[PDB]
DNA sequence: GGGGGGCGCCCGAACAGGGACTGT
DNA sequence: GTCCCTGTTCGGGCGCCC
């Protein structure tokens, strides 16, 4: 018997257009999808259900097996609506994909046009063709809710057993730390999975994830560009820090001067800047976690490999600030590089918050969309929107 | 006959009725067309004639068909439209003949009176309701999917699908490109097993309902296929003949431009950015315009590039894709991709300006994506590129935009003219340039501004202007600065707004202003341009904010 | 002459969202 | 707050197909 579900009132299903596949993508889902049907966890539909969400599929790691993903972030925008804090603090933790589990279970009857989707063929050789879901479907937000109950019990008797090791679960995934030396903490997590394996994205360590202090020039000469460049990053940090002073190190400036001249620097701007050099190492105050607003993830490139990101919920009231370097080589792929960001600032933010933030990305709308499934290997997607950043702000983050 | 499929369930948007609408008048021919139609689909059971217990009507016209022999029954069920619940369509494209690969043997059937073929929701039928006009006038209803209806083609599209799953399955290798009623089946058999197969296939829609008329059934190349002519090793367009007027509306350009788009999927070259431009602005279709001379001159290359006669080739999988895109100039770009050199699987443009400011570098990374996502969707891969544009050119372009960008892998190509940036802003201020300190200030009442300089040199300058903007004045004060500097300059400014525009470097504007800009970046040989932030007392951008402010602000 | 759905192309009308401005 | 500027979406023409 299952259990009833609604939409938010006065909230219609989604009604989203499916994008273009790959050969190779469309190939898997055939595959899946006709396998799925035999198993009755899938149904064809026809196109009097005006529903629609995109679907496409990855091919996680090394292998050779897709994992059908279906893009449920509107529907789940439109579904019905404690975290553990030492997750955080584990030296080790692994992420298992625990998605099968929602099969098992059947899925409101009136519920399930919302979940329609549709296939697309290779050059249009025939129409789309759509199904949707009679059990749990992975991606969906309703999914780990009602099995809630059901995965309690499996896990119960592990965590009695292992009472020092922290099981999380968001949307497919089941999060597990521990403070075990790397080869007995692998030997749990395949004994849980043993565990599972009866009732029918390695390796984090959130110990070592790192905060990315605003810093400030050293020089022994400075000019008066270098000052102008300082006084207006200082400017903007003193929103995000009260504390910051600008006063001496602008009176330098006074005047009309060559941007290269040289500007030897006073005794009180030469202090007022060691004091900013400190006051920038301060946890900023009056930061809240606040789960009912959205966790918003701003990311920046800084070139070379290296992405910078602030999380915050509301402007220069940062909950963490954070840098992503990658290989400064030949074959650089930004888009690879930014989507791999996003899913890394996307994994602490489910381990630390329990949430999922919402990403203003520096790429254009299009080049994104053009190639960003082929470098996802998440089962979760968070939301997002385009943003063209002021090059300002790069300045401010920078290394 | 008519299909044992079952109905797909339909209904009405909640709180809606059927449409109440009356039959306007028709031609004698048409209603003698009508009634010929009728008494046959009603002999069929595709019609059922209605009484007073349906409220409801629709009127119908007829059309002829490309037989010329044969008439079409339509209805106007624009109000029904409007009140029929929503579908998701399920046909997601248009397939294209540069997809296919090489078949041995080749048919194109066209199923017979399809929609007729495809019963219509019981619970649905009354809403369908019509009257021919002629004895009096006789009232049916539809038992089968009527043509101008919503519903129609979603729902035949896929009855047509459910129809051919099991031939599918069944027969896995032979390709059936449905589009419609339309099947285009092929496979690599000898002649003799592949027309068996045809058969079978024939039975197979027979038992469906769906009949398949000798009449179009094609067993001979060419095959004529969705606008092209199919021979055995290539493909061509059926002829695009433009129109020939002396006067243009904006009706018959519109017209023009479209057969124009149609032809650049196989004609190299084609051009249409000065003749839409001629669509700016103008209110409605019947309105005129006169040819602008670059119009004129741009319809006249059009016209000779259609002359010539051209082809494609069919896809072979075993081998790579390959893009070749040409800059034409304008934000107007051309693009061939094919497998063996010269022998084009197809062809396209790309002209869509989007920004306010942008320059060629950008609007090729544009072309790329697009050009990327109509390869996955034809041949479901991504083509490797050719790119009039020096490696070390997109390099410099990548390691200095604030933004993720990137191209597949491609490969330059010397064919002029080649994509390049057009100046480059310094990273580092310029010793022995003269310092700007640029600023400008507007009055948001009277709309008065004054724009202006003040250099490290002693030098300042300010300009008044009327009818502007702050965002205006700041962009006139650094163009100002660019006009009274050597070839090399230092510019501080305290707009975001300029320093977020120049800083991309655009070589191509909406603005007069920013293009004016653009032509004196171009020719200095150093720009450094450095921000700070307004009215924090920061000298000069002091000195010259109290300049543009007095009688302002 | 009057209808439908698909994709494409162009355009301009609504919006959304962020920066700059006022102040006896 | 307001005004300016830019970007998105979406609806409306035309092209092509059935
Ligand atoms: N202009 C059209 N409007 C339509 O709704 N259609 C639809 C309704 S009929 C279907 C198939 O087109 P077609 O020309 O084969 O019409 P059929 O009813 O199958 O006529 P034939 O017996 O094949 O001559 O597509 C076609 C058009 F050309
Ligand atoms: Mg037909």
């Amino acid at each position: 018997e299952t259990v009833p579900v609604k939409l938010k009132p006065g909230m219609d299903g989604p009604k989203v257009k499916q994008w273009p596949l790959t050969e190779e993508k469309i190939k898997a889902l055939v595959e899946i999808c006709t396998e799925m049907e035999k198993e009755g966890k899938i149904s064809k539909i026809g196109p009097e259900n005006p529903y629609n969400t995109p679907v496409f599929a990855i091919k996680k790691k090394d292998s050779t097996k897709w994992r059908k993903l279906v893009d449920f972030r509107e529907l789940n925008k439109r579904t019905q609506d404690p975290h553990p804090a030492g997750l955080k603090k584990k030296k080790s933790v692994t992420v298992l994909d625990v998605g099968d589990a929602y099969f098992s279970v059947p899925l409101d009857e009136d519920f399930r046009k919302y979940t329609a989707f549709t296939i697309p063929s290779i050059n249009n050789e025939t129409p789309g063709i759509r199904y949707q879901y009679n059990v749990l479907p992975q991606g969906w937000k309703g999914s780990p809710a009602i099995f809630q109950s059901s995965m309690t019990k499996i896990l119960e008797p592990f965590r009695k057993q292992n009472p020092d090791i922290v099981i999380y679960q968001y949307m497919d995934d089941l999060y597990v730390g521990s403070d075990l030396e790397i080869g007995q903490h692998r030997t749990k997590i395949e004994e849980l999975r043993q565990h599972l394996l009866r009732w029918g994205g390695y390796e984090l360590h959130p110990d070592k994830w790192t905060v990315q202090p605003i810093v400030l020039p050293e020089k022994d000469s400075w000019t008066v560009n270098d000052i102008q460049k300082l006084v207006g990053k200082l400017n903007w940090a003193s929103q995000i820090y009260p504390g910051i002073k600008v006063r001496q190190l602008s009176k330098l400036l006074r005047g009309t001067k060559a941007l290269t001249e040289v500007i030897p620097l006073t005794e009180e701007a030469e202090l007022e800047l060691a004091e900013n050099r400190e006051i920038l190492k301060e946890p900023v105050h009056g930061v809240y976690y606040d789960p009912s607003k959205d966790l918003i993830a701003e990311i920046q490139k800084q070139g070379q490999g290296q992405w910078t990101y602030q999380i915050y919920q509301e402007p220069f009231k940062n909950l963490k600030t954070g840098k992503y370097a990658r290989m400064r080589g030949a074959h650089t792929n930004d888009v690879k590089q930014l989507t791999e960001a996003v899913q890394k600032i996307t994994t602490e933010s489910i381990v630390i918050w329990g949430k999922t933030p919402k990403f203003k990305l520096p790429i254009q709308k299009e080049t994104w969309e053009t190639w960003w499934t082929e470098y996802w290997q998440a089962t979760w997607i968070p939301e997002w929107e385009f943003v063209n950043t002021p090059p300002l702000v790069k300045l401010w983050y920078q290394l | 006959p008519i299909s044992p499929i079952e109905t797909v369930p339909v209904k009405l948007k909640p709180g809606m009725d059927g449409p109440k609408v009356k039959q306007w008048p028709l031609t004698e021919e048409k209603i003698k067309a009508l009634v010929e139609i009728c008494t046959e689909m009603e002999k069929e059971g595709k019609i059922s004639k209605i009484g007073p217990e349906n409220p409801y009507n629709t009127p119908v016209f007829a059309i002829k068909k490309k037989d010329s022999t044969k008439w079409r029954k339509l209805v106007d069920f624009r109000e029904l439209n409007k009140r029929t619940q929503d579908f998701w369509e399920v046909q997601l494209g248009i397939p294209h003949p540069a997809g296919l690969k090489k078949k041995k043997s080749v048919t194109v059937l066209d199923v017979g009176d399809a929609y007729f073929s495809v019963p219509l929701d019981e619970d649905f039928r009354k809403y369908t309701a019509f009257t021919i006009p002629s004895t009096p006038g006789i009232r049916y209803q539809y038992n089968v999917l009527p043509q101008g209806w919503k519903g129609s083609p979603a729902i035949f599209q896929s009855s047509m699908t459910k129809i051919l799953e099991p031939f599918r399955k069944q027969n896995p290798d032979i390709v059936i490109y449905q589009y419609m009623d339309d099947l285009y089946v092929g496979s690599d058999l000898e002649i003799g097993q592949h027309r068996t197969k045809i058969e079978e296939l024939r039975q197979h829609l027979l038992r469906w309902g769906l009949t398949t008329p000798d009449k179009k059934h094609q067993k001979e190349p060419p095959f004529l296929w969705m606008g092209y002519e199919l021979h055995p090793d290539k493909w061509t367009v059926q002829p695009i003949v433009l129109p020939e007027k002396d006067s243009w509306t904006v009706n018959d350009i519109c017209k023009l431009v479209g057969k124009l788009n149609w032809a650049s999927q196989i004609y190299p070259g084609i051009k249409v950015r000065q003749l839409s431009k001629l669509l700016r602005g103008t209110k409605a279709l019947t309105e005129v315009i006169p040819l602008t001379e670059e119009a004129e001159l741009e319809l006249a290359e059009n016209r000779e590039i259609l002359k010539e006669p051209v082809h494609g080739v069919y896809y072979d999988p075993s081998k790579d894709l390959i893009a070749e895109i040409q800059k034409q100039g304008q934000g107007q770009w051309t693009y061939q991709i094919y497998q063996e050199p010269f022998k084009n699987l197809k062809t396209g443009k790309y002209a869509r300006m989007r920004g306010a400011h942008t320059n060629d570098v950008k609007q090729l990374t544009e072309a790329v994506q697009k050009i990327t996502t109509e390869s996955i969707v034809i041949w479901g891969k991504t083509p490797k590129f050719k790119l009039p544009i020096q490696k070390e050119t997109w390099e410099t372009w990548w390691t200095e935009y604030w933004q993720a960008t990137w191209i597949p892998e491609w490969e330059f190509v010397n064919t002029p003219p080649l994509v390049k940036l057009w100046y480059q802003l310094e990273k580092e201020p310029i010793v022995g340039a003269e310092t700007f300190y640029v600023d400008g200030a507007a009055n948001r009442e009277t709309k008065l501004g004054k724009a202006g300089y003040v250099t490290n040199r002693g030098r300042q300058k300010v300009v008044t202007l009327t009818d502007t903007t702050n965002q205006k004045t700041e962009l006139q004060a650094i163009y100002l600065a660019l006009q009274d500097s050597g070839l090399e300059v230092n510019i501080v400014t305290d707009s975001q707004y300029a320093l977020g525009i120049i800083q991309a470097q655009p070589d191509q504007s909406e603005s007069e202003l920013v293009n004016q800009i653009i032509e004196q970046l171009i020719k200095k040989e150093k720009v450094y341009l450095a921000w700070v932030p307004a009215h924090k007392g920061i000298g000069g951008n002091e000195q010259v904010d109290k300049l543009v402010s007095a009688g302002i602000r």
